[PDB]
């Protein structure tokens, strides 16, 4: 009962499990959104180019 | 355009229609004499002197 962070190892796996899943989810989709490569706007010549 | 009649207009990398309606961050120009005879030599494929 009085420790459940540090002292407890599977304590961090839950944390990484947890960490793990948004982070995949962030990297894979929300990273690539937007600026897939250096500059992106997502598609090409999205309104004011021609 | 109007101001001078035009030999030839070529555009790379944009579109001609783009060009002359596209905003752009910043515009370089650059006027100079080039003769009718030598237009080969300005290009970008090209190497001439």
């Amino acid at each position: 009962q009085t420790g459940f962070t540090t002292t407890n190892e599977a304590f961090q796996k839950v944390q990484d499990a947890v960490n793990n899943n948004a982070q995949a989810l962030s990297k894979l989709a929300s990273e690539l959104s937007n600026t897939f490569g250096a500059i992106s706007a997502s598609i090409g010549d999205i309104i004011q180019r021609l | 355009l109007s101001l001078f009649s035009v030999n030839d207009f070529t555009c790379s990398q944009i579109s001609p229609a783009a060009i002359a309606s596209n905003c752009y961050s910043s515009l370089i120009l650059d006027y100079f004499s080039y003769p009718l005879s030598m237009k080969s030599d300005l290009s970008v494929s090209s190497a001439g002197p």
